[PDB]
């Protein structure tokens, strides 16, 4: 089983767990994100990825294709899917802008975020070390905010267009396209070193985290709940949306990745110790990213929930401030970024593989034999680069916030998830999906996969919707900027753009199907094959 | 279809020693896919490993079982009179189901 | 997980018909597969068909496919199996076991019942 290991390890260990994680947790208040985090853990997510690999492998087809043999009115749920996958595929990519920018300002004799005596730098710096010899600001926060963002006031003030980090999308997208239209993926004697490298600088940042002064501090805030006022429905969904974003389903990658596989395979097995080992994973870097937290807090003076921003550029200030206490701080730089493209590229490869798969499978005729596919694929990256343009401005910031949480996390993983469940269980059967199960692993899901689907995940996705429906709160950038009216509407239009398609696929197949409306719906309820 | 066969067809035995059986497979059966069955004179067939290696509900645990691949075993610690029986092992890894020739222990 | 009965066995001339029935009980015979397992006179046990929990998949020996149907009902928790041509070499003791999982085996045997042809 070793090399099935090297191959689903380079599957669990991903921006995801690296990035998204610690800045969620962070943003709630620490230890109480971790309870709904375990909550939805056990609850669905693992038994919905289990479910999303075995209608994978059952249709022996793509995400979009599985629906109409198991229930064609809820065909929508694959539409909903594929264009989660096209929005995450616009925005997850700036992330690896992000990180070349920092790979490229690494090559100097010193890191430019170590010290603050440049220009970019504002004149109320004080070095961490001297902080605590208030209005003043550290070197590395205002690095990242102002050098490598340039951080605009607020989204209604684009700015100009950071040319060199369009650049550095250019050159990702690049990457990118070659390596989708050549085929190159990690599949020789590299691919030891692909899934060993990233678990060795984790074990390397977590280690000096760990050992600062001040990890005990911060590890006290990563684990201690705080029940008695932070159960807000924010951190319910953002730890429940955590799990579903982490693990890539509801996305419809995972039906084309168990495809791949035959029923000879230990499915449930594989299923149980990937969803585990990734959360594990994630979990464990969250020691290292709170104890550079709790360091960052004992130097500057200031609590925890104040030394860095609860946003997305955590992972961009804390493992910088790591690599800063470290012998040579170049070196370990450039492995750490290094290590982040690599990280970053290989799940932007598999994504976009499937993105490409699952649109040219709507029209093979066309897109795979009255034209090329580099065409189709050139395309595909031209139109996301251009789109992903709109996050390099000077406000680029906001809008890759807004982006982050309604395009491809939040209310939209809960929407599908349900439909799902909801489908698989009540409207298909669950005792034919038992059945099914049986007929392709040999055992029955059991009495964990089966309440799960039924009762336990659309309990916790309903629950979750109306909790958030009726404690409304508006999202906002860091803990300090409101955004306005018009960018919460768009923030609910990208996610809007994936829930509406089960309704309109609903409607459009009830009217493009004849005869009387229940024989409509009855027809169109019944599986196929 | 994947015919097993099994080597000691007739294997006369006394109390107290240990006894061992083997299985073979024209095809490689999967380690969780193989079992065993003891079937008394006059009685109905009855589950006696499965996995390879658990034993049943109703066997002692004198009895024992290894193997993987095309080859595959199954051993008793100490033999007794309440063991002469007939041993088949199965595979289930592929239709048709087949069973292996069988072993009946003389004593 | 109790009990299971064969029934329905006899005598009958090569090339006829006959059905035989396995009635179950102690266990919800709805939530696991079925499967008939054939002892000839010479001891030698061979399977011959499978039918799932709810009876959507179906698998039969090669020497039986075209000539053996099995069926169960759900409601009656009673298990069927049905043969259109009895050759020669048909004659045998027919079991009804359980094989709902199959990195498990036959959990339990029936009694079985005799077939022989003249
Ligand atoms: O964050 S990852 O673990 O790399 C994955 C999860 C699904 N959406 C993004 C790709
Ligand atoms: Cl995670």
């Amino acid at each position: 089983k070793i090399d099935f290991v090297l191959s689903v390890a380079g599957g669990f260990v991903g921006l995801g767990n690296v990035w998204r994680f610690p800045y969620l947790c962070y943003k709630n208040g620490g230890g109480a994100f971790l309870i709904p985090y375990f909550i939805f853990l056990f609850g669905s997510g693992l038994p919905v990825f289990f479910l999303e690999i075995i209608i994978g492998q059952y249709t022996s087809e793509g995400g979009i294709t599985c629906w109409e043999k198991i229930c064609p009115l809820f065909s929508g749920i694959g539409y909903a899917s594929v264009v989660i996958v096209s929005l995450l595929n616009v925005y997850y990519i700036v992330i690896l802008a992000w990180a070349t920018y920092y790979l490229f300002q690494s090559f100097q004799k010193e890191l430019p975020w170590a010290h603050c005596n440049h220009s970019w730098n504002t004149p109320h710096c004080m070095e961490d070390t001297m902080r605590k010899n208030t209005n003043f600001t550290s070197p590395v926060i205002e690095f990242w905010e102002r050098n490598v963002l340039s951080l605009s006031p607020g989204i209604d003030h684009p700015g100009s267009l950071k040319w060199d980090l369009a650049l550095c999308l250019l050159l990702v997208w690049l990457v990118c396209f070659f390596c989708i239209w050549k085929g190159v993926r990690s599949t020789g004697k590299v691919v030891y070193f692909t899934a060993t490298f990233p678990f060795a600088m984790l074990l390397v940042l977590l280690v000096r985290g760990l050992t600062l002064p001040g990890a005990g501090a911060g590890i006290k805030f990563y684990l201690y709940p705080d029940i008695t006022r932070l159960e807000d429905p924010q951190v319910w969904i953002d730890a429940g949306t955590q799990i579903f974003f982490s693990y890539a389903i509801c996305l419809g990658a995972m039906t084309s990745l168990g495809s791949y596989n035959k029923y000879h395979n230990n499915v449930y097995r594989d299923c149980m110790l990937l969803g585990c080992l990734n959360s594990g994973t994630s979990f464990v870097s969250g020691f290292a990213i709170f104890s550079i937290l709790g360091f960052m807090a004992q130097e500057q003076g200031v609590d925890i929930a104040d030394v860095a921003e609860s946003g997305p550029g955590l992972a961009f200030i804390a493992y910088p401030k790591a690599v800063t206490m470290m012998p040579l701080p170049t070196f370990w730089s450039i492995l750490f970024f290094i290590m982040l493209l690599l990280l970053g590229l290989d799940s932007q490869f598999v994504e976009v593989e499937g993105q490409i798969t699952s649109l040219v499978d709507l029209y093979p005729s066309f897109l795979r034999k009255g034209y090329r596919r580099e065409i189709f694929i050139a395309f595909v990256c031209s139109i996301s680069y251009l789109l992903g343009l709109t996050m390099v401005t000077e406000g680029g910031m906001y809008v890759f916030q807004l982006f982050d949480y309604y395009a491809a996390s939040g209310v939209c993983l809960l929407w599908v998830a349900f439909f799902e469940c909801f489908v698989i269980a009540w409207i298909y059967g669950g005792n034919r999906f038992s059945e099914d199960i049986r007929d392709m692993i040999g055992f029955p899901p059991g009495p964990w996969m089966k309440y799960s689907w039924a009762v336990i995940t659309p309990v916790l996705c309903v629950g979750c919707f109306i909790f958030s429906l009726v404690k409304y709160v508006p999202l906002t950038y860091n803990k300090t900027y409101v955004y306005p009216n018009w960018a919460i509407g768009l923030g609910w239009s990208l996610a809007l753009s994936s829930m509406l398609c089960v309704p309109l696929v609903i409607v459009i197949r009830l009217c493009q199907t004849e005869g009387p409306f229940l024989v409509r719906v009855k027809y169109l309820l019944t599986p196929r094959e | 279809e994947n015919v097993l066969t099994q080597s000691p067809a007739i294997m006369s035995t006394s109390p107290g020693e240990k006894v061992t059986m083997t299985c073979r497979a024209s095809s490689s059966v999967g380690s969780s896919y193989l079992h065993w069955y003891q079937q008394k004179s006059g009685a109905s067939p009855k589950l006696w490993i499965y996995s390879t290696s658990n034993l049943a509900s109703g066997v002692p645990a004198r009895f024992s079982g290894s193997g993987s691949g095309t080859s595959y075993s199954l051993t008793i610690s100490s033999v007794e009179a309440e063991d002469a029986a007939t041993y088949y092992c199965q595979q289930f890894s592929g239709y048709p189901l087949t069973f292996g020739s069988g072993t009946k222990l003389e004593m | 997980e109790v009990q299971l009965v064969e029934s329905g066995g006899g005598l009958v001339k090569p090339g006829g018909s006959l059905k035989l029935s396995c009635a179950a009980s102690g266990f919800t015979f709805s939530s696991y597969a079925m499967s008939w397992v054939r002892q000839s006179p010479e001891k030698r046990l061979e399977w011959v068909a499978e039918i799932s929990s709810g009876g959507r998949y179906i698998y039969y020996s090669d020497t039986v496919t075209g000539r053996f149907t099995i069926s169960r009902d759900n409601a009656r928790n009673i298990l069927h199996l049905e043969m259109s041509s009895l050759r020669s070499e048909d004659t045998a003791m027919y079991y009804c076991a359980r094989g709902e999982v199959r990195q498990r085996g036959f959990d339990y045997w029936g009694q079985g019942t005799t077939l022989t042809v003249s």
